[PDB]
């Protein structure tokens, strides 16, 4: 039976009030530059590379992937900002590979294409690490993995960064053994050159497509005589399948995914999906850009989650945490988000919460806008850092599937225990206001304006106000350019940069692609009560 | 001045769907144009084609000439049809048409421009020599000349009724603190119907009687007139066809007369709008209005011979509208949850132009439908009538069907004694209060939630692994004691109790105060409506059952009454201002603002003090709507964590 | 008779169509030679397509994918994945 009405949350804001009319224009504002900056990487290497590469009759890379997934189904791309600015005086749109997850032949599958246009291909150190965060998705929830294949090599100029060290390019081949060995079917489709390492790729994929003339595989670098699919395929082996053109090859592709032969079983209850009672849009004005203003996580849940419908988990203890239970497109899910500055009862709620829904084996989702703990020192005589360490342990063993959402600050241990990006969330997001660093760029001025004051007054010589901001600024300048989430989106820290609007999209597609693993039980560690 | 095989309706809501059925009977394609708002209407769903002309005030599109037109040349329409108000009576509209080279479907401009003045109308009427009111429309007021008019047109006048020239002055005065007519009781509108072919014949089809009126609009129309002889029939139609023809007339037109009493008529107006009460005419007649119309338009002659056309039967038009009786037939607008009408016969015919789902909107007339019913002899039409007024629910808006059932219920209407202070005279019967419901009512209402629940059992019963289960039963049984539950309902202001035990036999014993119920009950569906067949100590009946938010509604022949599900004080959301009686301090922080005074009158969401913690600003919103009693601390203050920072007054 | 649908081979109701609309047949101007002697009329070659036609089948050919989106949909444990949907979101 559930047939019972039941109470909702969020409120309707005042669309009057000044203080909305100025959060929804900021926010406005960075939305639209979020938008506009996307365009331009979706134009990879720019126009000539892009005629050349049409030139030869290859498909460009995202025209691949719109061919590759079923039609009209969403794609979730991600990192789309890797490496934005990371370089001095080389612009690298996207990381030049493009990776997202989409539906072909009805199964979620990993997509990893080489973007051909921009730097003809080659393997920047940002690039490895985009390809081996993709591969880390796909293998945490079980899924195949399509290798749209078409590189230049690695990056001479920075070796050091991409070949040597266990992150570095020759993981890639270690991930692709490993999920082999897990039955985590591997695709290869070669639709261009492939050189040295690259051409281990087709070879330890399970299954293998190379194009007639555009493919080519040799471990040494005419090119088609030396590899080339007829080699490949009717002298060397190395080739499964033999394309004519891009075309071909993509719907060879959907037929090799419809023949693995897996269907996708659920382990939690589904419930019919029902959409949010309040217009997603008015989380402009209700969050706004300003992190020193607060507002009510609640509001946030109340747009995001199926019908507005929220048990709330010891709402009057630790009133600074907000737990409860939800669903998302039919899914169960227990969410975490921070209302205030932690304190030693919330992060005791909040360990009692996780407990409850790895028993249950729900999903969990963390809303991280911190500001930092409770600073005192009767809370450290009562073990706040006791009570904080709690907390992280308890969300580092959980086995239950976890995604993160950053919408506000990440400071300090604060972003520890609220599943960080090195706690293993399934995926992470953050918000295009979002900031993140080891401190409030606030904090590491005053610290130090503390430390120098002290310097200069216990040493004798005094050191006054103006010597003051010639301390601070470069610390706040630092921070904040630091903090900032392009760049902590150009660097692989998160998944992406997402529109608030899209949240619950987002959300949905993320929790059903990591139910394609099934949930295992979650053993914990000693609780230091 | 071609055969029409395209027709665009420059019109919406109903008149438009009926202008449509009889072009789709003939195979006339059919064009509608929409604005915003009625984008999904039903006569743009309708159409064989569809046109935007823009946005939904009707100045800007419906009575846009220049879009029409600009529809009627791109969707290459040779006609087009204006239905009834908007640019209907518009002689630049119908000249614009012609200049175009577009039929419009309707009258001469000659004719609508000389029916529009009334001293033309008037000059050609007494030509004409149908019996002419008297009345002075002088602009010039001396006493002297109004006193010499009232003497000529003859006493009674209507300035204040004048019955002599010696009370006259006095009335006059009274008035002012003026037009003069002839006063006397003549409540009684009769108007005819006329149709002329572009030949020049006309016939006469039998008159209809328009006199109730409510806020200066028709409500029930009834053809032929009740009490009106064979052989005056006769006569007022001649007149009027001898005056259509005199004026040239052409197309469908409605002549009207005024009868005080004894047959004595006298012209009033005529009008080219084809007004809605055609239905009445056209059952009486056998005929279809509208074919004749578009069949006239092109240039044919018309149908059937005066000898031809014969009168059989009554009919009665009823019009539904969203007006609220009880705020003096205020106009409503809101969505249509449920909407049913009596079922479609040849005898009933039902004229809507809105489905169940629809939203009715402020921008246009709110009138939900027209009713129509045919019978051998008045009375047994009006006894129909009633029988499908009945059958007429709606919910999710307010509306005039119980009116309606009051009027025709009423016995001076049955006599036929009708007169347009109808409902002023007897206005205090036609509006009655709701009595308190019977104990049986209540007692069906409760088996109604019981039966409602167990279909919801049964849902959840579809989707389980475990279907057979006896759990999934409702049979609410105990081992070795019988079931009884306590269950409160509310009808009106007072609230019922009711103790129902689920006997084993699968019947329900229900006691309401100190009387015993034996209920028993199935639901049953028949098309999208949902039935209640139920028996109370052996009384058998069938109900409709619709359970809406926290109201129960059951529509029977009989009556419909609504009874209330009483909703628990944790949802009513009054507990969220008891979960804390007063606001605090989030955190040890300075006050920075303070927003209100000893005594202010503050609503939920209102902004109370501003705190910054650890620089970190707070703003204290009022948790309730009560007016503050005090305020423990102002502006400067350190105030300490989870301390009271506002007094509320006990209410 | 433009409600009458024949797929599979070819038909004169085309024909019937150009036949029945013809003047002289409209005027009842009517002998056994008309099919002859209005042969150039009756018989109509193919015209260019209009845009907005092309736009129809366009729409048809999207739909019926969302169709069997749909219908592959019914026998799917995640029935209400978002991923079902036919949006081509981004």
């Amino acid at each position: 039976y559930h047939g019972d009405s039941v109470a909702s949350l969020g409120t309707q804001p005042d669309l009057g009030s000044a203080l909305y009319q100025e959060n929804y224009k900021q926010m406005k504002a960075l939305v639209n530059q979020l938008h506009e900056r996307v365009e331009h990487i979706k134009l990879g290497g720019g126009e000539k590379a892009r005629a050349l590469h049409i030139s030869r009759g290859k498909l460009l890379p995202r025209e691949r992937i719109d061919n590759l997934i079923d039609p009209g189904s969403p794609f979730l791309e991600l990192s789309q900002f890797a490496g934005y600015q990371l370089y001095d005086n080389e612009e690298v749109p996207g990381g030049g590979i493009i990776t997202g997850i989409g539906r072909v032949s009805g199964v979620e599958c990993m997509i990893i294409a080489n973007d051909a246009t921009v730097k003809g291909g080659a393997y920047y150190p940002v690039t490895v690490k985009k390809q081996l965060r993709a591969q880390e998705i796909a293998m945490q929830n079980r899924l195949p993995c399509i290798y749209l294949v078409d590189s230049g090599g690695a990056y001479l100029p920075r070796q050091a960064d991409v070949f040597p060290d266990r992150d570095h390019f020759g993981r890639t081949f270690y991930n692709q053994a490993i999920m082999s060995s897990k039955n985590i079917a591997q695709i290869a489709v070669v639709m261009g050159s492939c050189t040295a390492g690259g051409a281990y790729v087709p070879a330890m994929a399970d299954e293998n497509i190379i194009v007639r003339k555009q493919g080519t595989i040799f471990l040494a670098g005419s090119a088609e005589d030396l590899g080339g699919a007829d080699l490949h395929c009717r002298k060397s082996g190395v080739s499964d399948h033999w394309a004519l053109d891009d075309h071909h090859a993509l719907h060879l592709t959907r037929k090799v995914v419809r023949n693995l032969n897996y269907q996708k079983k659920l382990d939690v209850t589904i419930e019919p999906s029902e959409e949010p009672l309040f217009p997603a849009d008015e989380l402009y004005g209700i969050v706004g850009a300003n992190l020193k203003r607060s507002f009510d996580v609640r509001e946030v849940i109340a747009r995001i989650v199926d019908g507005s419908r929220f048990t709330e988990f010891k709402a009057f203890y630790g009133d600074t945490l907000v737990t409860g239970f939800a669903r998302i497109f039919g899914y169960p899910v227990g969410i975490v988000g921070n209302n205030g500055v932690l304190f030693s009862e919330s992060a005791k709620k909040g360990t009692h919460f996780v407990q409850l829904c790895c028993q249950r084996n729900i999903p969990l989702l963390f809303l991280q806008n911190i500001t930092g703990f409770m600073v005192g020192r009767e809370y450290e005589a009562e073990g706040i850092a006791k009570d904080g360490a709690k907390m992280v342990a308890a969300v580092a063993c959980a086995q239950v599937p976890k995604i993160t959402l950053i919408i506000g600050g990440s400071y300090g241990a604060g972003n520890y225990g609220m599943c960080g990006r090195a706690y293993s969330p399934r995926f992470l997001y953050i918000w295009p206001n979002a900031r993140i660093s080891v401190m409030g760029g606030e904090q590491a001025a005053n610290v130090l304006a503390t430390i120098t004051k002290d310097q200069r007054a216990r040493e004798g010589k005094q050191f006054s106000s103006a010597d003051e901001a010639a301390l601070k600024e470069p610390i706040i300048k630092k921070f904040e350019e630091e903090g900032n989430p392009y760049y902590s989106s150009a660097r692989v820290w998160d998944d992406g940069i997402i529109d608030p609007a899209d949240t619950r999209l987002v959300l949905g597609l993320s929790f059903s692609a990591a139910l394609n693993a099934p949930i295992e039980k979650t053993d914990f560690g000693i609780f230091r009560m | 001045g071609r055969n029409i095989t395209k027709v665009l309706i420059a019109n919406r809501g109903e008149i438009a769907c009926r202008v449509m059925r009889t072009a789709k009977k003939l195979g006339v394609q059919t064009v509608a144009v929409y604005s915003e708002a009625d984008r999904n209407s039903m006569h743009v769903d309708m159409a064989d084609e569809a046109y935007s002309i823009g946005p939904a005030p009707s100045q800007q599109s419906y009575l846009s000439m220049e879009k029409i037109i600009q529809v009627a040349k791109t969707s290459a329409a040779q006609a087009i049809h204006p239905g009834c108000g908007f640019l209907s009576e518009n002689m630049e509209f119908a000249e614009l048409c012609k200049q175009e080279g577009i039929i419009f479907i309707g009258p001469p401009p000659s004719a609508i421009r000389d029916m529009g003045i009334k001293s033309t109308s008037k000059s050609i009427m007494a030509a004409a020599g149908v019996p002419v009111v008297e009345g002075y429309h002088g602009e010039d007021q001396s006493d002297q000349c109004l006193k010499e008019h009232a003497r000529r047109i003859g006493y009674p006048v209507m300035i204040r009724i004048v019955r002599s020239e010696q009370e006259f002055q006095e009335q006059l005065e009274s008035a002012r603190r003026m037009l003069i007519e002839k006063f006397v009781d003549t409540p009684r509108h009769v108007e005819v119907q006329v149709f002329g072919d572009h030949h020049g014949n006309a016939v006469y089809l039998f008159e209809r009687d328009c006199s109730v009126q409510r806020r200066h609009q028709k409500i029930i129309e009834e053809a032929p007139a009740p009490g009106i002889k064979s052989e005056v029939r006769k006569k007022l139609g001649e007149a009027a066809v001898r005056a259509a023809k005199a004026v040239n007339y052409v197309g469908a037109g409605t002549v009207e007369f005024i009868m005080d009493s004894k047959h004595n008529f006298c012209f009033m107006e005529m009008n080219t709008r084809l007004q809605v009460e055609h239905p009445v005419t056209e059952m009486i007649t056998g005929t279809d209005l509208v074919e004749w119309q578009l069949r006239i338009a092109a240039g044919e002659k018309i149908p059937l011979s005066q000898e031809e056309i014969t009168l059989q039967g009554h009919a009665f038009e009823a019009r539904i509208y969203a007006e609220d009786p009880s705020n003096n037939f205020m106009p409503v607008a809101g969505p249509l949850v449920h909407l049913s009408t009596p079922r479609a016969d040849p005898s009933t015919r039902i004229e809507t132009g809105v489905r169940q789902g629809d939203e009715v909107s402020v921008h246009y007339d709110p009138m939900i439908a027209k009713l129509v019913v045919w019978a051998a002899d008045r009375q047994a039409a009006l006894t129909k009538l009633r029988y499908s007024l009945r059958q007429y629910n709606i919910v999710g808006l307010h509306t005039n069907i119980d009116f309606l059932l009051n009027l025709s219920g009423h016995p001076e209407f049955e006599a036929g004694n009708v007169h347009t202070d109808f409902i002023p005279q007897h206005h205090k019967q036609l509006l009655l209060s709701r009595k308190a419901a019977a104990k049986e009512s209540l007692c069906q209402a409760a088996l109604g939630l019981i039966l409602k629940e167990k279909a919801m059992t049964d849902t959840f019963t579809l989707q389980a692994h475990d279907q057979f289960s006896p759990f999934s039963s409702s049979s609410g049984r105990r081992l070795n004691i019988s079931y009884t539950r306590n269950m409160t309902l509310k009808d009106g202001k007072n609230n019922v109790a009711i103790a129902v035990t689920y006997n084993h036999d699968g019947s329900y014993s229900m006691q309401i105060e100190d009387k015993t119920f034996q209920v028993l009950g199935n639901l049953y569906s028949e098309g999208d409506c949902t039935y209640l067949k139920c028996s109370v100590n052996g009384v058998a009946s069938k109900a409709k059952l619709i359970i809406l938010e926290n109201t129960i509604y059951l529509f029977s022949k009989e009556g419909s009454i609504e009874i209330d599900i009483p909703v628990p004080k944790y949802l009513s959301s009054v507990s969220s201002q008891e979960t804390q009686g007063g606001p605090l301090a989030p955190m040890t922080g300075t006050i920075e603002k303070v927003f209100v005074k000893a005594g202010d009158k503050v609503k939920a969401g209102d902004s109370l003090m501003v705190m910054i913690a650890m620089k970190m600003e707070h703003t204290i919103k009022s948790p309730k709507d009560g007016t503050v009693k005090k305020v423990f601390y102002r502006e400067g203050a350190q105030a300490n964590r989870h301390t009271p920072l506002v007094e509320f007054e006990e209410e």
